[PDB]
């Protein structure tokens, strides 16, 4: 139960690390896979579910391997194959391929679907995927921060807004960091529900006993985590252009 | 070569011989320990690895209970997939055939407290099995019962807000098939395995399934002549089918009679005309089932170890 949870140093040394990755490279890597992600999932037409589990599925593959040695624009795609097969959105493999290659160069136009370069992508990305469930080994059920989100607005009586900001909490911490790796689902759902009410200068009232919200979520939750890493989330949102201005209230 | 932690090469175990669909027994070559490999079949597959076979092990994940068959691992060839499972002695068709073989009342019941006690849990977790039979019931060399083969089971849901279930009906082996599916039905629930343990139940006596059918019609006519004819008053709403006449019915409860001479226990009669009731919705469920008397009585149910 804790083989996909990783401490600091466990992530400072990477396999990509020690290919001459840097620590800032790296992540940059991920945030661009999640990109991709999200753009071919929209294209597609998957739910968020889909393309969050592709996510996951692709930060956990990166502890394991190496970017050096498999790039972002091949795992993605594959991951997202994948996670439409196990979320019950199945998309056809040449679909898949089709809006992978708009999405990559949008420029180019595709091959003849009966060239042999063509036909040997198919191939490679079926190859993926079986490298991918390998690496993963078959472990495919995830669980999302979201899941624990929904529960607990209703449980401080949040604003629709609130919640929407919450949600959206959820997704960029998806993006943006390594949260899924080091933090239970429920913990990163504390801290993006945290998040959300400092943005939106919200205040929950201290409970009738003086238990805070959050105790009635995860017990091993503390302020002092809390700020921390609501402060970490909020600094890479910062650097992340518009981002923060879909949230932003603009009155 | 690729790092693989988590995915052993299948090369650990020794292939002894095909007791299955491809499956081996096989021997962990260190410790001898005994397991069943199901390789996965790839046969055309043009669309990467198996949806289905997905599912299967989401599922197999899912359900850890000693009653359901034990998904150990996931193994790689190094390229194929094999899944592997707790290796078991018999299965319940290999032992109703044997005629070497032999039940008192005590180990029947006992079969039966532990088959029920599976689909409890599958069902308290949201599984439907849709192939109950004989020959996936399988029996360890210790006397411990498992279901097995979720290569056809299925997740369902609490189907309110107003949108019936639109589940896949061409489910089940067809002796083993219920009332409700043969009529076309695709809301249906757990009642679908509850029957056919029914059928197995009898089988217990009969060791033979008790309505065997030459196409689905011909399964129909023989389940009315047990269970009656389909009626509004014996089942509520049965009308509302498209097949209800629709499929030359006859208009016509010989269940427990038929079956009198093979099972002698009354209370074991009473189960099985619980088990096998027409209307789903008033057909007894595992957790009743579980509680009838004839878990509660003299002949208490007994180990299986002995025999």
């Amino acid at each position: 139960n804790k083989r996909w949870y990783f401490t600091r140093e466990q992530l400072e040394n990477s396999p990509s690390r020690r290919f001459g990755v840097d620590p800032d490279k790296e992540l940059s890597y991920r945030q661009q896979a999640a990109n991709l992600l999200q753009d071919m999932g929209q294209r597609l037409n998957v739910s968020q579910l889909t393309i969050n589990t592709a996510i996951v599925y692709m930060h956990r593959f990166y502890m394991i391997q190496s970017f050096t040695r498999f790039p972002g624009n091949s795992v993605a795609p594959a991951a997202l194959f994948l996670a439409a097969k196990v979320e019950g959105q199945p998309k056809k493999l040449e679909h898949v391929i089709k809006v992978a290659h708009t999405c990559l160069h949008p420029q180019e136009s595709l091959p003849d679907t009966r060239s042999e370069a063509y036909l040997q992508q198919v191939q490679d990305l079926v190859i993926l995927e079986s490298i991918i469930l390998q690496t993963l080994g078959f472990e495919l059920t995830i669980d999302h921060p979201h899941t624990h989100v929904v529960k607990c607005t209703q449980l401080v009586r949040a604003s629709k807004d609130l919640a929407q900001t919450s949600y959206f909490m959820a997704t960029n911490s998806l993006h943006l960091t390594t949260f899924s790796l080091q933090y239970t689902p429920p913990v990163v759902a504390c801290v993006c529900i945290h998040l959300a009410c400092k943005w939106s200068n919200w205040e929950i009232p201290v409970s009738t006993d003086g238990k805070h919200w959050w105790e009635y979520v995860d017990a091993t939750v503390t302020l002092e985590l809390l700020d921390e890493l609501t402060h970490e989330l909020l600094q890479i949102l910062e650097k992340t252009p518009n981002r923060l201005k879909r949230i932003w209230n603009w009155r | 070569s690729v790092e693989c932690p988590f995915c052993d090469e299948v090369s650990k175990y020794e292939k002894l011989a095909k007791i299955g669909g491809e499956v081996f027994k096989a021997r962990h070559r260190k410790t001898g320990q005994k397991v069943a490999l199901k390789k996965v079949l790839m046969e055309n597959e043009k669309e990467g690895f198996p949806i289905t076979a997905l599912r299967e092990i989401k599922i197999l994940q899912l359900l850890k209970h000693e009653n359901v068959v034990n998904l150990i691992e996931i193994c790689r060839t190094k390229g194929s997939i094999y899944l592997v499972f707790d290796f078991c002695e018999h299965d319940l068709a290999g032992l109703l055939s044997n005629v070497l073989v032999k039940f008192t009342l005590s180990e029947i019941k006992r079969v039966m407290q532990m088959l029920l006690n599976g689909l409890y849990y599958i069902h308290r977790n949201k599984i439907l099995h849709r192939d109950m039979k004989a020959a996936n019931v399988l029996i360890t060399r210790d006397g411990v019962l498992k279901l097995a083969d979720f290569g056809l089971a299925r997740a369902f849901s609490l189907a309110k807000n107003s949108q019936p279930n639109r589940y896949t009906n061409r489910v089940v082996t067809l002796w083993y098939r219920p009332p409700e599916l043969l009529l076309g039905e695709r809301d249906y629930g757990p009642p679908i395995d509850l029957w056919g343990a029914g059928c197995i139940m009898a089988e217990m006596w009969t060791r033979s399934p008790i309505m065997q059918g030459n196409t689905e019609q011909h399964q129909l006519a023989l389940i009315s002549q047990l269970c009656g004819s389909i009626t509004p008053e014996v089942w509520p709403n049965v009308d509302n089918y498209e097949l209800y006449e629709k499929l030359e019915l006859v208009k016509g409860r010989k269940v427990k009679d038929r079956l009198k001479a093979y099972v002698r226990d009354p209370y074991a009669l009473d189960l099985i005309d619980k088990l096998l009731v027409l209307d789903p919705a008033q057909r007894i469920d595992s957790d009743d089932a579980l509680n009838h008397d004839f878990f509660w009585s003299d002949p208490m149910p007994s180990d299986l170890k002995g025999m």
